């Protein structure tokens, strides 16, 4: 079965039918029916979109060795901050365990190791704690700095 | 079923039990499981009252590093009620009195001074001797490694040194006297080498089945694996502990006659008495370091057991200990 | 932009030095940093052999004063000397006991 | 009987069971070759040993497991001009106990004039003896700073609560009759202990006895009601009933309540308690017996390792001096506190009231672990080895504080000592019913 995806540009994508009960939230639409048309995705982005098609395909095909996919997945995240931001997010709304599990380790490499002057450098953030709150924090948590 | 000719039933238990206790004990990774060894480990404590002519009591000589040691002198015989706290540094009596520097064993790891053993060892060398002992409590690898033995003997040392209850009328002068057993032949071995080229004179040493190794496997180990209640796995474990990470046996502090060590010849060494047991896996060992001493100029008698193993001075229900203790005496009141 | 729940998925798969480092850098982190669920984790990294429910050594700690006073006061220095060291019954048994002779103090007729 | 050589190396094993253990250690050796490392990390974590000395008791469990007087004195270098202070302190006893006054206050005076100049410990034991002897001459908060800064009393209550926790195994009803509650500081480790443990956590009956309120106040009902909210809180079941009296004396087993033992476990505790009864006479005989009428299944005693209860005052003056000074001495690195202060005030009304007291107003009479032994052995009680367990989780709690330096811990003849060095200062034990 042949499953057409529509996004939030007017892009359609073709997608199979194995690949669609990875996705759980459509594996619990389609035990209740009522499914007839292209199911629509409205505030999700057209490339991220291609990329978790990419991704969901390229695991189910690799299932149907550790080694392999470890390197196909380390070869994946050669994307800046905006696709993983968009990633991350689109992994939250479709709810795939898997690349979400994925991204949130990716990043949480990245923010090993930093401090709190690397991080806000990083994530360019705006700091709102008054130099007592501040020094009240940083004196708290004083022994992670020696 | 060949260790059970050798010693007679009671060493043989008492051997045993060590090896069975110390067996259940050893780590593969490299931890020390100190608090069982604590737990199972026989301790004493000191009696200023004299008991057969012997009295002890402790002196914490450093706070920083907790070192400790314990002093064993004869009974007064000037003061028949027992001697009181303020007693217990009364001047020496005699022209001439030696006090012995003892150092115990336990491959670095094991026993401590106030231990049951060494406690004994050291009452009957004072009772035979006539003379006054002081057992150092130096640190125990593997938390506390190379070089902390070495530091806490030459502290000790430079403590006795610098006494003026333990003096002598004829020269004004402290006769030192560095033993040590097992461990503590080889912590008196770098002690002494450390004062020759200090300024405090040693008289002589007392080796007693000193601990020395190195990379290339004698001919003693092989044939004596593991029937002697000593086997080779135990050597390199506590050799691993003591060194430091990255380091071979053939360190200085394992083999004192490596190319990387300093010569003996041309420098000055008091006299020593070396006790080698035959039956031992570390025979060829002890008896390189003898002739290593033989050919480097310095003053050495050899002692070679027949049929002897470790620990043979523990029960004096044998024939060595008299022996033993028979030219130590003559050694020390030459 | 981070939302509430993303972050607590971030800080799932961080260490406890990181995530206590990670504690200052913002207000939201720091409202991610409490959640007793990754201190309990961390707390149940160098346990084996408990002998008891995880439920109930979870119900009895949060009762006690949570799982953050737990490391940061009594395991913290028990893991200092040896970083790498499984801490077995005993040491839970002696933890435990610290924390609820603590609560008991804190408290008020 | 036993062999001597073994028996001064420090091992009791019988003169006709040689063979027998030399059997078990060949079968044991035999065992242990056979298996793996696996086995060795059981035996060196997972079980437990009780009395080590006793060879054949020690090797049959890890047979089964496997394959299922004396005075002791420190000296430190800190005596630059203490020698002159002991001096004048000991005669200064010895012309008390000469009938001598006019010398005692000369000798007091000086005393005083010496310590002005000194620094150190030392000054603080000679300052407060000095006040011992001048109260004598004239007669011819404290609990809980002691406990936040010293760790006698956490040694003591965690290894009463490991005793008594490896004593209620297997039982359904447990009841718990405290000699001293103080102020209860040793029971939440008790019952979270008891309510995390593998069966389910039992009916909790606590019955305490405390010394008459000064102030007239309901320090054990307050004490009662946390203790209720603590066990709400971790969801146990908790009956909790107070007492107060003078003595121990006046005790009955029929005025306790107490349920059939059939059905309902009794644990006896007692901490620095026992040693305040022996001034008067006959009173710790009676206090033995109702225990034995009680019939409980454990009782746990800590005291002190010192002989204060000899005849001859010198004797007793001379021997307090010198543990009161070691334990002075170890108490130097602790950081200055209010905490540190108060806790020294509460050392000085301990020798205050050891020294110039007397008669049954004396309550500070200790006593080694020998005499304890043939006092408790005259009545039918024999005793219960405590495991390696206790003594690991306290050789933590020495590690908690000064980073494990100074204070050890030793075991022998199935008790443990707390001790400066190798100086015992502290001495736990367990009995039970023969
Ligand atoms: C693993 C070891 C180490 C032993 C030999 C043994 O095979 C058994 C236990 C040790 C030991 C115990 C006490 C004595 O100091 C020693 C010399 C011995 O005979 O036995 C000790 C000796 C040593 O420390 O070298």
């Amino acid at each position: 079965k042949k499953i057409v995806l529509k996004s939030s540009d007017g892009e359609s994508f073709e997608v199979e039918e194995a690949v669609a009960l990875e996705s759980q939230t459509i594996a619990h639409m389609v035990e209740d029916d009522c499914v007839d048309n292209g199911v629509p995705l409205p505030n999700v982005t057209s490339k991220i979109l291609a990329k978790v098609i990419e991704y969901c395909k390229r695991h189910v095909e690799a299932a149907a060795s550790d080694d392999d996919l470890k390197a196909w997945d380390a070869d994946f995240m050669k994307i800046d901050q905006a696709t993983l931001f968009e990633l991350i997010l689109a992994a939250n709304y479709l709810n795939i365990k898997n690349l979400l599990d994925l991204t949130c380790q990716t990043v949480a490499d990245m923010i090993k190791g930093k401090t709190p002057e690397e991080i806000r450098t990083t994530f360019n953030i705006k700091n709102d704690f008054t130099p007592e709150e501040e020094e009240e924090v940083r004196r708290e948590n004083q022994w992670a700095f020696e | 079923i060949e260790s059970r000719t050798v010693v007679p039933l009671n060493t043989w238990v008492l051997i045993s039990n060590f090896k069975v206790a110390y067996n259940i004990l050893r780590r593969p990774d490299g931890t020390f499981n100190r608090h069982l060894a604590e737990y199972l480990d026989r301790k004493v404590t000191a009696n200023a009252n004299p008991v057969d002519g012997v009295f002890s009591f402790d002196v914490l000589i450093d706070r920083r590093i907790n070192l400790l040691s314990r002093v064993y002198r004869p009974a007064y015989a000037d003061q028949e009620q027992p001697p009181s706290i303020l007693d217990l540094e009364k001047p020496v009596d005699g022209d001439i009195v030696p006090v012995i520097l003892f150092f115990h064993g336990g491959s670095f790891a094991h026993s401590s001074a106030n231990s049951a053993i060494y406690d004994t060892l050291c009452r009957r060398l004072v009772g035979l001797c006539k003379c006054v002992v002081v057992s150092v409590n130096y640190r125990r690898a593997p938390e506390n490694p190379y070089p902390c033995a070495y530091d806490d003997g030459w502290i000790a040392l430079n403590w006795v040194n610098s006494r003026s209850w333990l003096k002598s009328k004829k020269d004004s002068k402290v006769h030192i006297f560095l033993a040590g057993d097992s461990s503590g032949g080889n912590i008196a071995h770098n002690v002494a080498l450390r004062a020759g080229e200090s300024g405090i004179d040693v008289l002589g040493n007392i080796l007693l089945n000193p601990m020395f190794g190195g990379n290339e496997r004698t001919e003693s180990e092989k044939s004596l694996d593991g029937k002697y209640f000593v086997t080779v796995r135990d050597r390199d474990w506590y050799w691993k502990a003591f060194l430091p990470e990255g380091e071979d046996r053939e360190h200085p502090a394992c083999n004192p006659f490596s190319p990387r060590g300093k010569s003996l010849e041309g420098v000055s060494f008091p006299k020593s008495l070396v006790v080698v047991a035959g039956l031992d896996l570390i025979r060829d060992w002890q008896l390189a370091y003898a002739e290593g001493l033989k050919k480097a100029g310095q003053e050495v008698k050899l002692m070679h057991l027949e049929k002897a193993t470790v620990g043979f001075y523990l029960l004096p229900n044998n024939n060595h200990f008299h022996n033993v203790m028979d030219e130590i005496s003559a050694f020390v009141n030459a | 932009n981070l939302d509430e729940n993303l972050v607590y998925e971030v800080l799932k798969h961080v260490d406890a030095k990181t995530l206590a480092m990670s504690s200052c850098v913002s207000k939201i982190w720091h409202k991610t940093a409490q959640d007793e669920r990754l201190w309990e984790l961390i707390c149940t990294r160098h346990w084996t052999n408990i002998g008891c429910g995880q439920n109930q050594l979870r119900s009895v700690v949060l009762a006690l004063g949570g799982f953050r006073r737990l490391h940061s006061l009594y395991l913290w220095p028990l893991s200092k000397p040896n970083p790498r060291a499984r801490f077995g019954k005993d040491e839970l048994k002696l933890t435990l006991s610290l924390l609820s002779i603590r609560y008991y103090k804190k408290m008020s007729f | 009987m036993d062999d001597e050589l073994l028996a001064v190396l420090g091992y009791k094993v019988r003169s006709s069971e040689m063979a027998e253990v030399a059997l078990k250690l060949e079968q044991l050796e035999t065992m242990m070759s056979n298996v793996q490392e696996d086995g060795l990390s059981h035996l060196a974590t997972d079980t437990v040993h009780y009395n080590p000395s006793e060879l054949y008791s020690w090797l049959d469990n890890m047979l089964s497991e496997l394959n299922p007087s004396t005075r002791s004195v420190i000296l430190v270098d800190s005596q630059e001009n203490g020698v002159r202070l002991v001096h004048a302190l000991m005669a200064c006893a010895e012309a008390i106990q000469q009938n001598n006054l006019t010398l005692a206050e000369a000798l007091v005076k000086q005393i005083g004039c010496l310590a002005v100049s000194q620094a150190g410990a030392m000054r603080k034991v000679a300052t407060y003896f000095a006040e011992a002897l001048a109260r004598r001459i004239y007669r011819l908060t404290l609990q809980m700073h002691f406990y936040e800064t010293c760790p006698y009393l956490k040694f003591a209550h965690f290894t009463a609560n490991q005793a008594i926790l490896e004593a209620f195994e297997g039982k359904k009803r447990v009841h718990v009759i405290d000699f001293s509650m103080n102020q209860g500081l040793q029971w939440p480790a008790l019952m979270q202990a008891l309510a995390l443990r593998e069966g389910g956590p039992p009916t909790f009956r606590l019955t305490g006895i405390g010394p008459p309120a000064p102030d007239n106040s309901d320090h054990l009902h307050e004490v009662g009601c946390k203790l209720a909210q603590l066990a709400e809180a971790i969801h146990v079941e908790f009956e909790y009933r107070g007492f107060v009296a003078n003595s121990l004396a006046d005790l009955d087993a029929s005025m306790l309540e107490l349920r059939p033992s059939d059905t309902e476990a009794v644990a006896v505790n007692s901490v620095f308690e026992l040693h305040k009864l022996l001034g008067r006479p006959g009173g710790i005989e009676k206090v033995l017996g109702v225990v034995k009428q009680i019939k409980p299944v454990i009782f746990t005693v800590v005291e002190q390792e010192s002989n204060h209860n000899g005849p001859v005052f010198l004797d007793r003056f001379t021997e307090s001096l010198h543990y009161y000074s070691t334990l002075f001495d170890s108490l130097e690195g602790v950081p200055n506190s209010q905490d540190k202060v108060m806790s020294e005030v509460y050392l000085g009304k301990q020798i205050c009231n050891l020294v110039a007291c007397e008669g049954p107003d004396r309550v500070e009479r200790h006593e080694t672990l020998s005499q304890w032994g043939n006092r408790f052995g005259s009545s039918g009680l024999a005793p219960a080895h405590l495991g390696s367990n206790a003594f690991k989780q306290a050789s933590m709690l020495l590690s908690v504080f000064n980073s494990g330096q100074g204070y050890r811990v030793e075991e022998s003849n199935g008790c443990l000592m707390l001790g400066w060095h190798t100086r015992p200062l502290i001495t736990t034990s367990a009995w039970k019913l023969s």
